[PDB]
C-alpha cells in the first residue's frame, strides 16, 4: 500500500489537567480517504492562553418536526434560518433534518468568545429525495451557550 | 370558523416567538445577565396609618 | 474582643467606652442584658453618638438622636445614606452596604404601592453610585415616605438585612436589643485602616491596637520602612 | 502576610499572585493563619498547599493563636509543602507543646516566635522573661528551634 | 556533589528550588542525582569553578556506562544543565539542555532558570528525534493543514 | 369599611385576618433561612 497522511487541528483547548490538542489525520490511498486516526495530546500544566484556543465540533444529527402553523412560524421567524429557492413544499407536514458543524472559540473556559454555527437543512421527499430546503448561519461572541442547538 | 383561525393563530405565533427570543437571551448572556436586567415590579403591602 | 479574648487597643474615646460596656454590659448573664440596656439607654447612645466608631443609626430630620421606631421611612433611606456613603469621596463602604440601602428602599417602595404592574424607580443598583441626587428622586414618588414612620414590621425587618450572609457588618448599631454586642463590636479594625469613612473621621474614636511598651518606641510618623527595618 | 483578613478563597489567591509578581524572585512568602477561626482557617490551609503545587512561592507557615495538636502540625507540615512552619506559643506549657511537635520532626524547621504579655491586641498574661528562663534550655535542645524574641 | 567551597556547583546541589519567573520549582538535580544501580559522577576541575565540569554514567540497557548527564558553564554564569538521549531519529545522541543564570546577590534563591525559548528550545529537540529534521515549522498556521507524507507498508 | 365600601381593602382583610388568628407576627428562623412578617398560623408558613 502507499498511503499519503494528512493531518489537522480539529481543537485545542486547555482544561484543568494541561492544555490538550486534538488531532484529526486521514489516511488516504489511491487518492481515496481510508480511516482517520483522531488523536489527543496533554500538555500539562496550568495556562491561560486563551487567544488561540478553539474547537469544531459536529453537531449531532438532529429531526425538527413541524406540525403546527405555530411552529413553522418559529422556525422561519428564527434569524439564523434562511429557506431555499429550490421548491416552496409546504414545510408544514413533513420533518426536517439539521446536520450542523459549528465552530467556537474560547475566553473563559466558562464563556466563549465567540461561536459560529453553520448548517443544512434537509427534508426527504415521500419519493424518498433528500432537498436542502435550506441552510443554518449563526455567529455571535461572547455566548455561554448555543442558541440554535438548544432550540433544535 | 377561517377568521376563528387566523386570530388565534397570529396571535400564538406571535407570543410564542417572544418565549423564543427571551430563551435565545438566557443561553448566549447567561442566567445572571439576562436575570439582572428585568423590570422589577413591586409588590404591594399594606400599611395601616 | 469579638471572642472575647483580651486585647491591647490605643486607648482612644471609643475603646474607653468600650472597655465600660466589657464591664457594666458585657459583663451579665445574656438574659439579664437588655434589662440594663434598658435603664442606661440613653446614657449609652449619647457615649454612641459621641465617641465610637459606630454610631447610633438614630437621628431624624431636624438631626438630632431618636429611636428608630420613631423615624420616618424617607429619614431611614437617607440615614443609611449617610453612614455608608461618604460624600467627599463619592464611594460606598463597600459594595455591599450599597446593595443593602439599595433594598431597604425597595421595601419602602412596596410599602407605598398598591397597585401591581407599576416597575421599581431602582432597577438597577447602577443608580446608588451617585445616590444622594438619585435617591431623593425615587423617595419623591412615594410622597407619604416622608410623611409615616417605620411600619413595626418593616423595623424588624431592617434590622434583619443589617444582619443577612454576605454583608459587610452595618457601620452603626440599629438598636440595643439582644444582639447589642454583635452590633457593638464585630468588625472594628477596618475603621483604624480608612479614617476618611468613619464619623467625623477622627481617630478619637477608632480601635488601633498597639503594646503597652512599643508605643514610646514609636516617634516619627511615616517613616519608609526600608528605613526602620 | 496576615491571612485573617482574607475571608474569601478567592481574594487571598488574588492578592497572593500579585505578590509573587512584585517579588525579588526566590523569595518566599509566609501566610500567617489564626488558628482560633477554624472555620475560614478550614479552606485557607488546603488552599496554600493547592497554590503551592503550583508553583506559587510560598514556603512559610505561621499558626497564631492557639498552638496546634501534634498530629494537627504533622499534616500541615507534611501536607503542604512548606519550608518552614512558626508557632506562636504564649504560656509556659504552650512553650513544651512547640517543642514536641519540634521532637516530632526533627528534620524540619520551627520558628518557634515567643510573644510576651506587652503585645498588640490577643495577648496572654504571661511575663516575657520568666517563661523563657526557665524554657531557654530545653528549648534549646532541640535543634529545629528559631528562637525569635518579640513583643515590646 | 556541592562540596564546601561555596561555589555555583554548591548550589546547585543545595538549593531545591530553582526559581523560574515568579515560581518556585523542585530541584530536578534531586530526580536525576538519585542513586542508581552502578552510576558514575566524575568533578572535572573540582576546584576551579569556572571550568568544573560534572558528569553521570550509567549502564545502557545490556550495555556499559553511558553519558546522561552532564553540567558546566557558559558565558560567564549561564550553567548547562545536558541531558543525552541515545535511541533517537538519526542513531546518534542528540543533546537537550536547559539553561541557569547564578546570582549569589541573593543566598536564598542561588539558582534562576533561563525561560525565554524553552518551549521553542525543547520542540526543536523533540522534532529532531523524531524525523531528524532540524528545522521545525514554527509559524505554520494551526488552520494549516499537515503533511505527513507518502507511504509504502 | 364594610358599611360604606361594601368590601375589605387589603388593609381590611389583614386586620380580619390578624383578629380572627388567620395570620400572626413571626420574627426569627423559619426552616433555617432567617425571616420576618406575616405568617399563616395554621401552617407555619410565612404569607405575603
Amino acid at each position: 500500500d502507499v498511503l499519503d497522511t494528512t493531518a489537522q487541528i480539529n481543537a485545542v483547548i486547555n482544561q484543568d489537567s494541561g492544555k490538550m490538542v486534538e488531532v484529526c489525520g486521514t489516511l488516504k490511498r489511491d487518492g481515496k480517504p481510508v480511516m482517520y486516526v483522531t488523536s489527543q495530546f496533554l500538555y500539562r500544566g496550568v495556562y491561560t492562553d486563551y487567544e488561540n484556543t478553539f474547537q469544531r465540533k459536529d453537531e449531532v444529527p438532529m429531526q425538527l418536526h413541524i406540525a403546527t402553523p405555530q411552529d413553522l412560524a418559529v422556525l422561519r421567524s428564527k434569524e439564523w434560518f434562511k429557506l431555499d429557492d429550490q421548491h416552496d413544499i409546504e414545510l408544514l407536514g413533513q420533518t426536517l433534518v439539521f446536520r450542523l458543524q459549528s465552530l467556537v472559540r474560547f475566553k473563559n473556559k466558562n464563556v466563549y468568545s465567540s461561536v459560529q454555527t453553520i448548517g443544512q437543512v434537509l427534508l426527504e421527499l415521500p419519493t424518498k429525495e433528500i432537498i436542502q430546503v435550506a441552510s443554518v448561519d449563526y455567529e455571535a461572541g461572547e455566548s455561554h451557550g448555543n442558541p440554535v442547538i438548544d432550540y433544535l | 370558523t377561517k377568521l376563528r383561525k387566523e386570530i388565534m393563530e397570529t396571535s400564538a405565533i406571535r407570543q410564542a416567538v417572544i418565549k423564543e427570543t427571551a430563551i435565545e437571551n438566557k443561553v448566549v448572556n447567561g442566567e445572571d445577565h439576562e436575570a439582572l436586567y428585568r423590570r422589577v415590579i413591586t409588590e404591594p403591602r399594606a400599611n395601616l396609618k | 474582643s469579638e471572642m472575647g479574648e483580651p486585647i491591647h487597643k490605643l486607648a482612644t474615646r471609643g475603646v474607653l467606652f468600650w472597655k465600660e460596656l466589657d464591664d457594666k454590659i458585657f459583663s451579665l448573664d445574656r438574659s439579664k442584658r437588655v434589662a440594663e440596656l434598658k435603664k442606661r439607654r440613653d446614657y449609652i447612645i449619647k457615649k454612641l453618638n459621641d465617641d465610637f466608631q459606630k454610631v447610633w443609626f438614630g437621628r431624624n430630620s431636624a438631626g438630632e438622636p431618636v429611636d428608630l421606631e420613631d423615624m420616618t421611612y424617607a429619614e431611614v433611606v437617607h440615614r443609611m445614606v449617610e453612614l455608608m456613603y461618604v460624600k467627599h469621596e463619592k464611594r460606598w463602604i463597600d459594595p455591599s452596604l450599597k446593595k443593602l440601602t439599595g433594598d431597604f428602599i425597595r421595601r419602602v417602595e412596596e410599602r407605598f404601592t398598591s397597585v401591581e404592574g407599576q416597575p421599581s424607580l431602582l432597577q438597577n443598583y447602577s443608580d446608588l453610585d451617585e445616590p444622594y441626587p438619585a435617591v431623593d428622586r425615587i423617595l419623591a414618588a412615594y410622597p407619604e415616605a416622608s410623611t409615616q414612620l417605620i411600619n413595626a414590621q418593616d423595623v424588624q425587618h431592617f434590622l434583619l438585612l443589617c444582619q443577612r450572609r454576605g454583608q459587610k457588618p452595618v457601620p452603626f448599631v440599629p438598636a440595643l436589643d439582644e444582639n447589642f454586642e454583635y452590633w457593638f463590636k464585630k468588625d472594628s479594625l477596618w475603621q483604624s485602616e480608612d479614617i476618611e469613612a468613619v464619623y467625623g473621621q477622627d481617630v478619637g474614636r477608632t480601635c488601633i491596637l498597639q503594646g503597652p511598651v512599643a508605643a514610646k518606641y514609636s516617634k516619627v510618623i511615616d517613616e519608609p520602612i526600608k528605613d526602620i527595618l | 502576610l496576615a491571612g485573617g483578613g482574607y475571608y474569601n478563597a478567592q481574594k487571598m489567591s488574588d492578592a497572593i499572585s500579585k505578590i509573587e509578581k512584585a517579588i525579588p524572585p526566590g523569595r518566599g512568602i509566609t501566610v500567617n493563619l489564626i488558628y482560633v477561626n477554624p472555620r475560614a482557617m478550614g479552606w485557607q490551609i488546603p488552599l496554600l498547599g493547592r497554590l503551592r503545587a503550583d508553583g506559587v512561592p510560598i514556603e512559610g507557615l505561621t499558626i497564631g493563636a492557639g498552638v496546634p495538636s501534634i498530629e494537627v502540625a504533622n499534616e500541615y507540615i507534611q501536607t503542604l509543602g512548606i519550608r518552614h512552619i512558626s508557632f506562636k506559643p504564649g504560656s509556659v506549657d504552650a512553650i513544651q507543646q512547640v517543642i514536641n511537635i519540634a521532637k516530632a520532626n526533627p528534620t524540619f524547621p520551627i520558628i518557634l516566635q515567643w510573644t510576651g504579655g506587652r503585645g498588640g491586641g490577643h495577648h496572654s498574661f504571661e511575663d516575657f522573661h520568666q517563661p523563657i528562663l526557665l524554657m531557654y534550655s530545653r528549648i534549646r535542645k532541640c535543634s529545629n528551634i528559631v528562637l525569635v524574641a518579640g513583643s515590646g | 556533589i556541592a562540596g564546601n567551597s561555596y561555589s555555583w556547583r554548591h548550589a546547585m546541589f543545595t538549593t531545591e528550588v530553582f526559581v523560574q519567573g515568579h515560581r518556585f520549582q523542585t530541584n530536578p538535580l534531586k530526580r536525576l542525582f538519585a542513586p542508581t544501580r552502578g552510576m558514575y559522577v566524575e568533578i572535572t576541575n573540582p576546584d576551579d569553578p569556572a571550568k568544573t565540569v560534572i558528569s553521570v554514567r550509567e549502564p545502557s540497557q545490556s550495555a556499559k556506562l553511558v553519558k546522561t548527564v552532564e553540567i558546566k558553564l557558559v558565558g560567564d554564569n549561564e550553567i548547562a544543565l545536558t541531558l543525552f538521549e541515545g535511541r533517537t531519529a538519526e542513531g546518534g545522541v542528540v543533546p537537550l539542555t536547559f539553561r541557569f543564570t547564578y546570582h549569589p546577590e541573593a543566598g536564598y534563591a542561588p539558582i534562576r532558570e533561563v525561560m525565554e525559548g524553552r518551549n521553542d528550545r525543547i520542540k526543536e529537540f523533540y522534532y529532531r528525534v523524531w524525523f531528524a529534521e532540524k528545522e521545525v515549522p514554527f509559524d505554520t498556521p494551526l488552520t494549516a493543514v499537515f503533511d505527513g507524507g507518502r507511504e509504502i507498508v | 369599611e364594610m358599611e360604606a365600601y361594601g368590601k375589605f381593602s387589603l388593609e381590611g382583610c389583614v386586620e380580619m385576618a390578624w383578629m380572627m388568628g388567620l395570620i400572626k407576627n413571626h420574627n426569627g428562623p423559619l426552616k433555617g433561612k432567617p425571616y420576618s412578617g406575616w405568617v399563616d398560623a395554621k401552617t407555619g408558613e410565612p404569607v405575603d
